């Protein structure tokens, strides 16, 4: 059986747009441990992608902490994208200031 | 301290 | 007070690089203590908990050897499962393993863990009583009747009472100053651009030591909680967590609504 992940995008510190902050792509409960995570500024790749390591949990499910750097804005949309073999085509999720 | 596995599947 | 053993190990078949990736992570509380990865430039076990550095390097080899060597089984068991389950070799596969000594408050153990899973679901597992097994299906069930005769339960029983706990107690004492900590929720609420007129308002934890907290709202009279958002307690990722839980409110109907944060690490 193979799992379709659950993503969450988020301000590591509360955003105050326009001072820094960390962005986390938190990808959970999936199988198999092959995952693609593309974080995006506006519309593009980001380079700088720290992927904190794989642990799996008691239902054997995997998970990793993906994440970069950003000056939150009035302007820019940033998002995460997870290619994973369980999903037919990808998942792109948005950072929302309230969630 | 993990432990040697020592018998096949 | 009742206290972590586990080795969560996985070897995952690479199709086109070719040889399988193996990771071996030790958990003392909730806490790391060591990880090792076949993939890292030079594969060895590295101390995760900083107190772990206050470990001799005989421990390092004595142990990384058990890894170089452990690594070497996973491979052979991945292919051996390929047969029962009739699969090719141009595909991905994942054998996961979990074991530990179920700690105890004062010193003794209460529970033995020894479970295997092949390709996501449980394959073969050792029962509570440490002597007996439980297989999931016929192929997994072939590993069963064999292991059976030979004496796998015995060999593990040995180890789950033995080496295991001696060691647990080690990290446990060479641990402790660091395993105790903890972090007070740094809380608040936020009113949002919401609804109709129905403001969405949220209680944010945002980052507390250690995972466990639950937070509820009050009408004024009741804990709503028969009513919906919150969020999965997420990391941070400094080494704290965040949780948010929320409700809907009339427009300006402030009237009454409260919230209680519960994190013992905290006297609320």
């Amino acid at each position: 059986i193979q799992k379709t992940p659950q993503i969450q995008v988020y301000s590591r510190h509360p955003p105050e747009n326009g001072k820094p902050n960390i962005l986390n792509c938190y990808v959970t409960q999936f199988h198999p441990p092959h995952i693609e995570i593309q974080m995006l500024k506006n519309g593009k790749k980001i380079p700088k992608v720290e992927m904190s390591d794989m642990s799996f949990s008691k239902d054997w499910s995997f998970y990793i902490l993906a994440h970069t750097e950003f000056t939150p804005t009035e302007t820019d949309t940033y998002a995460c994208r997870v290619k994973h073999d369980s999903m037919a085509e990808p998942k792109t999720v948005y950072w929302d200031r309230d969630m | 301290y993990p432990n040697v596995n020592i018998h096949n599947f | 007070g009742p206290h972590s053993m586990r080795y969560f190990e996985t070897a995952v078949s690479r199709p086109g690089l070719g040889e399988p990736r193996y990771i071996s992570v030790g958990y003392v509380d909730n806490k790391e203590f060591v990880r090792f990865d076949s993939d890292a430039e030079n594969p060895r076990y590295e101390p995760q908990a900083p107190w772990m550095e206050q470990e001799g390097p005989e421990y390092w080899e004595r142990i990384t050897q058990i890894a170089k060597g452990q690594e070497q089984w996973f491979r052979v068991n991945l292919r051996t499962l390929l047969g029962y389950y009739n699969q090719s070799a141009g595909g991905t596969h994942t054998l996961q393993w979990m074991y530990g000594c179920d700690v105890g408050s004062d010193g003794r153990l209460l529970r033995g863990y020894e479970q295997f899973a092949y390709d996501g679901c449980d394959y073969i597992a050792l029962n509570e009583d440490l002597k007996t097994w439980t297989a999931a299906d016929m192929a997994a069930q072939i590993t069963r009747r064999k292991w059976e005769q030979a004496g796998a339960a015995e060999y593990y029983r040995a180890y789950l009472e033995g080496e295991c706990v001696e060691w647990l107690h080690r990290y446990l004492k060479n641990g402790n100053a660091t395993l105790l900590r903890t972090d007070s929720p740094k809380a608040h609420v936020t009113h949002h651009p919401r609804s109709k007129g129905e403001v969405t308002l949220r209680c944010w934890a945002l980052g507390f030591y250690p995972a466990d907290i639950t937070l509820t709202w009050q009408l004024n009279g009741e804990e709503l909680t028969q009513d919906m958002e919150l969020v999965e307690t997420r990391p941070a990722g400094d080494g704290t967590f965040q949780k948010w839980a929320s409700v809907v409110v009339p427009l300006g109907k402030e009237q009454n609504y409260t919230c209680r944060v519960y994190h013992e690490g905290l006297p609320e």
